[PDB]
């Protein structure tokens, strides 16, 4: 499985990481690191900051981990577009609780995309979360019991 | 881990 996901200089989208071959740059205090990313070859390869351009990997969202987005966070968001659709940071401006049926979340998010500016009202299926609000699981579990 | 939703490339240039 993915572990960790990588954001591309060609279109500043994030993509999952493969495998890292090689790091450099590290007596600098801001090392990169040679990523493959998955379903790429060799000709796609990057190097790539390590403090702030490789993280653990996004987690896409299901049922009532909804709790766990907020307004104000930051995450990644599938951007779907007239003719591509790729995975980009953006921030959550506001989230409206729906009631929850038979095939899960109905809640609806609107996100401003940090590359771009541009906003969107998206369902959680477009949602991956950072793992460090996983944390809100366990504050909101009532509010997880209520959806 | 969970699967992503497939990535849809294009070259721009309209
Ligand atoms: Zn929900």
């Amino acid at each position: 499985s993915v572990e960790f996901e990588a954001k591309s200089a060609r279109d500043g989208a994030w993509y999952d990481v493969a495998a890292f071959l090689s790091h450099r740059l590290f007596e600098s205090g801001d090392p990169e690191v040679r990523v493959r990313f998955s379903g790429f070859g060799a000709e796609e390869d990057e190097w790539i900051n390590v403090r702030k351009c490789v993280r653990q990997r996004s987690l896409p969202c299901e049922a009532t981990e909804c709790v766990a987005v907020l307004p104000g966070d930051l995450i990644l968001c599938f951007q779907e577009g007239k003719d591509q659709a790729l995975y980009y940071d953006a921030h959550v401006l506001d989230a409206q609780r729906r009631r929850h049926d038979v095939r899960g979340c109905r809640c609806r998010f609107l996100v401003r995309y940090d590359h771009d500016s541009s906003e969107e009202i998206v369902p959680l299926r477009k949602v991956c979360r950072r793992p460090e609000t996983d944390y809100r699981l366990q504050i909101l579990h009532a509010a997880r019991a209520a959806a | 881990a969970r699967t992503k939703q497939t990535a849809r490339m294009s070259t721009g240039g309209k």
